């Protein structure tokens, strides 16, 4: 009979097991024997206290590297303020040690774990780089609780370098299965940030993960976005408890918060579903947490069901991960198809936004080419566009199956006439629907000020395959 | 920018 741990604050990690249903179900993923036995996480961070009581035991050096100082050694610098204590407490949520009298327990608290000190210092495209593409061939699992500035008014994404990383990870790493890439979508809620507005977030290769309170609401900080697939508890307000982990200086903290503590959770639990299949490619890891992930008593506003009849929100993606239902489904799961991408350029000539704009294309999703897909992963609209003020600008796409994907919000202080060059909006929210017939793009002056500018490039980018569907939901 |  499983045993649960006794770690001494492993009581105060509700979001761990609880009879309350609030919570990850990660108790049952362990009573099915997976606790991350020879799976491999790296922390990309600002260090890791590799000698921390909670976490030596799980550490592994073959995880780990200091891209700052260009050394082996991802040790933290120290200082007065504790600045860096962030990767540290990120990595005790995916690999705490259990059982040991220490703090509490990580989610795979029998996985490696190593990290990258990499935020201690100049970011340069090169740095995200080379933290990225560490040691593919053994780290498993990258966790990235970090990204541009959540000021509302940014848009930026992986430069040439990183971005070539990305996708050497995931077409060679892990044996060609594919480095598994976790991103926290971000902490702009009070900015009133969109996490489309983050390449990294936004990015195909990476699951964004955002956050809910205790009680199952969006958390001050969250930011809402079509490219977020799924969410992990974190912290809200103050009566709602917060996340157990392990601190700098080999202490133990009960108030670790924000989108940072949710992406090393899910960290976590991809770490016991890799345990129980490790043959899962990078867009097996996806297509499980679409279908596994839960809906009920999260509180939002804007939860629709999409053309294959799961719930959906922009707050949280598909729901809250269910280690649990994650790990049983993996185990006899069968790898997807290869990725088809079929490449739609939609407009014929230049059209003015002035108040609102609408462009309407069928498609036939490369029909009669072996890029034609009939099951829908991805979906990108490209846009290359001007404008006045870009943060007045919302922008929707309408799948054929009738889910309006909101690809862009209002964002009150994008002051910037910069515009949108071929950015890559992408929504989750269509996966597993038929790609074929018509879409519609919908830009909109979400002020009464007289603006202008002029979409010139749209271009819809499917991704996908044609074959295996499930009976909708 | 990157911010924690
Ligand atoms: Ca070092
Ligand atoms: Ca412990
Ligand atoms: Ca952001
Ligand atoms: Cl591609
Ligand atoms: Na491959
Ligand atoms: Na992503
Ligand atoms: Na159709």
């Amino acid at each position: 009979v499983y045993q649960e741990p006794t770690d001494p604050k492993f009581p105060q990690q509700w979001y761990l097991s609880g009879v309350t249903q609030r919570d990850l179900n990660v108790k049952a993923a362990w009573a099915q024997g997976y606790t991350g036995h020879g799976i491999v996480v790296s922390i990309l961070d600002d260090g890791i206290e590799k000698n921390h009581p909670d976490l030596a035991g799980n550490y592994d050096p073959g995880a780990s590297f200091d891209v700052n100082d260009q050394d082996p050694d991802p040790q933290p610098r120290y200082t007065q303020m504790n600045d860096n204590r962030h990767g540290t407490r990120c990595a005790g949520e995916v690999a705490a040690v259990a059982n040991n009298g220490v703090c509490g327990v990580g989610v795979a608290y029998n996985a490696r774990i190593g990290g990258v000190r990499m935020l201690d210092g100049e970011v340069t495209d090169a740095v995200e780089a080379r933290s990225l593409g560490l040691n593919p061939n053994h780290i498993h699992i990258y966790s990235a609780s970090w990204g541009p500035e959540d000021d509302g008014k940014t848009v930026d994404g992986p430069a040439r370098l990183a971005e070539e990383a990305f996708f050497r990870g995931v077409s060679q790493g892990r044996g060609g299965l594919g480095s598994i890439f976790v991103w926290a979508s971000g902490n702009g809620g009070r900015e009133h940030d969109s996490c489309n507005c983050d390449g990294y977030t936004n990015s195909i290769y990476t699951l964004s993960i955002s956050s809910a309170t205790q009680f199952g609401n969006v958390p001050w900080y969250s930011e809402a976005c079509s490219s977020t697939l799924a969410t992990t508890y974190s912290s809200g307000n103050q009566n709602e408890k917060q996340i157990v982990t392990t601190d700098l200086r080999q202490k133990c903290t009960e108030s670790h918060t924000g989108t940072s503590a949710s992406a090393p959770l899910a960290a976590g639990i991809i770490a016991l579903t890799l345990e129980a299949n490790k043959n899962l490619t990078w867009r097996d890891m996806q297509h499980l947490v679409v279908q596994t992930s839960k809906p009920a008593h999260l509180n939002a506003n804007d939860w629709a069901t999409n053309g294959v009849g799961r719930k959906v929100s922009h707050s949280y993606g598909y729901g809250l991960l269910d280690a649990g239902a994650m790990v049983a489904l993996a185990q006899n799961w069968t790898t997807v198809a290869p990725q088809r991408k079929c490449i739609i350029d939609i407009l014929t000539e230049p059209k003015d936004i002035g108040k609102r704009l609408e462009v309407r294309k069928t498609v036939t999703a490369c029909l009669g080419e072996p890029n034609h897909i009939t099951r829908l992963e991805h979906a990108q609209a490209r846009l290359t566009l001007s404008y006045n003020r870009r943060g007045d600008l919302a922008i929707h796409l309408v799948s054929p199956m009738g889910t309006r994907s909101t690809l862009l919000a209002a964002r009150p202080h994008d002051y910037s006439a910069d515009g949108f060059n071929d950015w890559a909006f992408m929504t989750t929210h269509s996966w597993d629907e038929d790609p074929s017939g018509e879409w519609v793009l919908e830009i909109e002056n979400t002020s009464e000020a007289n603006n202008y500018g002029t979409l010139t490039k749209f271009t819809l980018v499917l991704y996908g395959t044609a074959s295996g569907s499930l009976v909708p939901r | 920018x990157x911010v924690x």
